[PDB]
RNA sequence: GGGAGAAGGCACGCUGAUAUGUAGGUGAGGUCCCUCGCGGAUGGAGCUGAAAUCAGUCGAAGAUACCAGCUGGCUGCAACU
RNA sequence: UAGCUAGUAGGUGGGGUAACGGCUCACCUAGGCGACGAUCCCUAGCUGGUCUGAGAGGAUGACCAGCCACACUGGAACUGA
RNA sequence: CGUAAAGCGCACGCAGGCGGUUUGUUAAGUCAGAUGUGAAAUCCCCGGGCUCAACCUGGGAACUGCAUCUGAUACUGGCAAGCUUGAGUCUCGUAGAGGGGGGUAGAAUUCCAGGUGUAGCGGUGAAAUGCGUAGAGAUCUGGAGGAAUACCGGUGGCGAAGGCGGCCCCCUGGACGAAGACUGACGCUCAGGUGCGAAAGCGUGGGGAGCAAACAGGAUUAGAUACCCUGGUAGUCCACGCCGUAAACGAUGUCGACUUGGAGGUUGUGCCCUUGAGGCGUGGCUUCCGGAGCUAACGCGUUAAGUCGACCGCCUGGGGAGUA
RNA sequence: CGCUUACCACUUUGUGAUUCAUGACUGGGGUGAAGUCGUAACAAGGUAACCGUAGGGGAACCUGCGGUUGGAUCACCUCCU
RNA sequence: AGGAGGUGAGGUUUU
C-alpha cells in the first residue's frame, strides 16, 4: 500500500527524467507543494502547479539541459521504517556543496545551506544532486 | 444471499434503507450469511473451497466490529446485543 | 489409565486456653399469619460433637496392647482376571 | 533453559534498624515477575580507560585513578562515631 | 536470496512493524538556547622545563551522554472535527474441468453362459515361458461388475496453492463488466498460532474390470537379484481418520506507485448508417518477441530480474549433515 | 554465672536432574598405495536424468505412483491441402 | 510452403 507519498513523488520525477518526460502529474499534498517550492527555487525543476479543489493534482515541469536531464541523483534519506533526525552541527553536504539536502526545520522546509545559516536542524527528507 | 433478505436487513439496520454500506449493515449481512452456511457446512464437511469464503467473511466481520468498537462503543454494544454475538 | 501406598521423611499421649464444649449437626418453649395442622418464616433454649493452634506436663519408648505392606534393581515366560 | 514464585505481591496491626522498607512477626486478600526473554546453565570483578581501525565499529580492562568483594575454608557476634 | 548458499508448499490471522488527505490544539520524539553534571589522570591544540627526545607540566577544546528550564511547530506520534482518491457494501448481468453431495448415458477392457467354426493364439531384434484338439484364438447374442469419460480440447478456463475434464439436479465460494447509491482509512505485512495441502504410505469396513511395486518363470548377458516377455499380490477405487512430505518451480515472498512498444488469445462493456463476419474506444486475466534500464553472463524486460516505500522468511566455503 | 527455648554452621541419610572421564561391542563418516567386484552418473552415458515416497536387492542401484526440465534433435518416406 | 502416420545394434565392460 502507499506509505511514502514523498518517495512516490521523487520516483515519479526520476522516472520522468529517465524517460525524457516534459511533465509529471501526481496527487497533491501540503508537503509535496513545499518540496516543489524548494526544487523550483534551486532550479532543479521549471515550474509546479496544482489543479482542483477536492482531489488536487500537482503537476511538475521537468528541466532538460543539453538534451540530458538535470537531476542525476535523488534519494529518500528518511523513510517510515527509519526516521533520520540530525542537528545543525552535523548537517550533511551533498556533493561537497553541489547538491541539496532538503531539511524540514521548525520554521518550514529549506535546504541545508539555508538551515545552517538559521542555526536550526530537523528532519532530512531527501538528497538531490 | 437473497435480495429480499438483504433489503430487509438494510431496512432494519440502516437509516434511509438505501445506504447499504454501513458497518452495522455489513456486519448483519455477514452474520446472516454465516448463520445460513452453518447448516451447509454441517453436512458438507469436505468443502474447504467454500469454507475459505466463510473464514474471509468472519475476518471482515471481526475487523468491522473492531473498528466500530474503537469508534463508537454505544453502537457496537447494541449491535452485538441485537445479533446475539459475544465479542 | 499407570508405575505409586513408589523410594524416603515429619506430627501422633495427657491437661488448660482459644471455645466455663469451637466449626458443624439435631433441635424445644415462646413469636406471625395460615388453606388452619403429622404445616411454614422467625428463634435459639437444651443435647451431641469433630478437627486445628498455642502453652505446659510424664515416661527410654504416646500408630505404646491385639490387629496391622519389607523395599529396590536386572532378567526369561505368560498379555492381564 | 518456556514456565517461575507461598514471606512469594500487597494490605492492617505490633516488633526492629541511625533511617524508609516483609527487614521480621500475627491476620486478611491471590496476587507478582516473564516473549521488551522471568527461571536455569556456563564464563566473567566494573568504570575512567588501552590496542586496532580514518570513521561508525571489533577486542580488552595488566601498570595510573575511582567503585565493589575477600583475607586458610564455612558461618557468628562484641567493643567501637 | 531465477541459475554459486539463500523466498517458508500455500493461505487466514493475534501481538508487533508501517500507514491516504484537511483543519485546530496539545508539544511526547524531534529542533534552538541556557543551567547543573559528565572526577582527576589519558587523546588532541597552543606553549613551557629536564643539554633534544622519550618524560613531566600550564591553559583550552573534547568527553558524541544525562536531568531540568525557557521556547519554535515544518515531520511522526497523542486528541477532536472532517474528505473520498485506498479499502469495503448494495442494485443489474457475464463466463468458468471452482468445491461438496446425489443420480444417469455411451464407447471400451475383463469374466461368465451359450451359437458358427478349426490349429494355432499371443509375444520378441530374433526366441521362449505362457494360452490351446478338455475345442483356444477368431465372429454373434445375452448377462455380471469395476474404473475413467475418445472428438470438441486450444502455451484455452477456474482456484491462495496443491490441483480440477461425459451429462443432469441441490447447496455453496470467488472473480470480472457498464451505470448508479452509501461508511469515511475501517488500510498492508506478519514471529508464534491456525487451516488447507500432489502422489506414495498406515488403521478400520467394503469393493476390486484394467494396470502394476514386491514375487515366480522364460529370454539377453561372462554374470543380470535390471532393461524385454509371460502371469500376478499389496496398491490403484469408495467412507471415516492419520502422516504433512515433492524438481510443492515462474528454481523469482506479499501489497502498493511510476517508466518507450509490437503481435495475439480469452472474457465484458460504450458508441458509429451493425447498414453481412465492419471501424473506434474502455476494463480484467493470459502467451510470445523485443527498447531504455538491470544483470557475472544466460537472460528479465509494464505480469520485471527496471525506478522506490512497508513487512515477513532465509543464506555467510565445500564435506561432515539437514546427520548425531 | 548455670539450664532451657528460637535462629544457624561443620556433618549425615534417601531419591533425582546436569556435566565430565572411561567402557566389551557396534552403526555411520573422513584420510590413505594406482587393493578386490560391478560400471550407477557426465553424450540420448548406451533402460533420459532428478526430487518425494514404498518395496526389493552384495554394492553402486532397480521397479511401482505423482511431479519437475536443471534432456538430445529425432529427418526422411507416404497421404491430404 | 501448412497439417497427419510411423521410423534408429536388442544388449556388449575397464584402462
Ligand atoms: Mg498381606
Ligand atoms: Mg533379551
Ligand atoms: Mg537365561
Ligand atoms: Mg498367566
Ligand atoms: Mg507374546
Ligand atoms: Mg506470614
Ligand atoms: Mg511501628
Ligand atoms: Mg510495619
Ligand atoms: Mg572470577
Ligand atoms: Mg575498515
Ligand atoms: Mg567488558
Ligand atoms: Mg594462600
Ligand atoms: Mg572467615
Ligand atoms: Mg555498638
Ligand atoms: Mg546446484
Ligand atoms: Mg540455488
Ligand atoms: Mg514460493
Ligand atoms: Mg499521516
Ligand atoms: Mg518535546
Ligand atoms: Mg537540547
Ligand atoms: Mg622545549
Ligand atoms: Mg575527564
Ligand atoms: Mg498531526
Ligand atoms: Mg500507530
Ligand atoms: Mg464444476
Ligand atoms: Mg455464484
Ligand atoms: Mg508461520
Ligand atoms: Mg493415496
Ligand atoms: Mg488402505
Ligand atoms: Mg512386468
Ligand atoms: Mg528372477
Ligand atoms: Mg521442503
Ligand atoms: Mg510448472
Ligand atoms: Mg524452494
Ligand atoms: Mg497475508
Ligand atoms: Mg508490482
Ligand atoms: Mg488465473
Ligand atoms: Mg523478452
Ligand atoms: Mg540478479
Ligand atoms: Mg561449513
Ligand atoms: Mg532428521
Ligand atoms: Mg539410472
Ligand atoms: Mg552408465
Ligand atoms: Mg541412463
Ligand atoms: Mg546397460
Ligand atoms: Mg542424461
Ligand atoms: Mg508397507
Ligand atoms: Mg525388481
Ligand atoms: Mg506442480
Ligand atoms: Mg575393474
Amino acid at each position: 500500500s502507499m506509505q511514502d507519498p514523498i518517495a512516490d513523488m521523487l520516483t515519479r520525477i526520476r522516472n520522468g527524467q529517465a524517460a525524457n518526460k516534459a511533465a509529471v502529474t501526481m496527487p497533491s499534498s501540503k508537503l509535496k507543494v513545499a518540496i516543489a517550492n524548494v526544487l523550483k527555487e534551486e532550479g532543479f525543476i521549471e515550474d509546479f502547479k496544482v489543479e482542483g479543489d477536492t482531489k488536487p493534482e500537482l503537476e511538475l515541469t521537468l528541466k532538460y539541459f543539453q538534451g540530458k536531464a538535470v537531476v542525476e541523483s535523488i534519494q529518500r534519506v528518511s523513510r517510515p521504517g527509519l526516521r533520520i533526525y540530525k542537528r545543525k552541527d552535523e548537517l550533511p553536504k551533498v556533493m561537497a556543496g553541489l547538491g541539496i539536502a532538503v531539511v524540514s526545520t521548525s520554521k518550514g522546509v529549506m535546504t541545508d545551506r539555508a538551515a545552517r545559516q538559521a542555526g536550526l536542524g530537523g528532519e532530512i527528507i531527501c538528497y538531490v544532486a | 444471499l437473497s435480495t429480499e433478505a438483504t433489503a430487509k436487513i438494510v431496512s432494519e439496520f440502516g437509516r434511509d434503507a438505501n445506504d447499504t454500506g454501513s458497518t452495522e449493515v455489513q456486519v448483519a449481512l455477514l452474520t446472516a450469511q454465516i448463520n445460513h452456511l452453518q447448516g451447509h457446512f454441517a453436512e458438507h464437511k469436505k468443502d474447504h473451497h467454500s469454507r475459505r469464503g466463510l473464514l474471509r467473511m468472519v475476518s471482515q466481520r471481526r475487523k468491522l466490529l473492531d473498528y466500530l468498537k474503537r469508534k463508537d462503543v454505544a453502537r457496537y454494544t447494541q449491535l452485538i446485543e441485537r445479533l446475539g454475538l459475544r465479542r
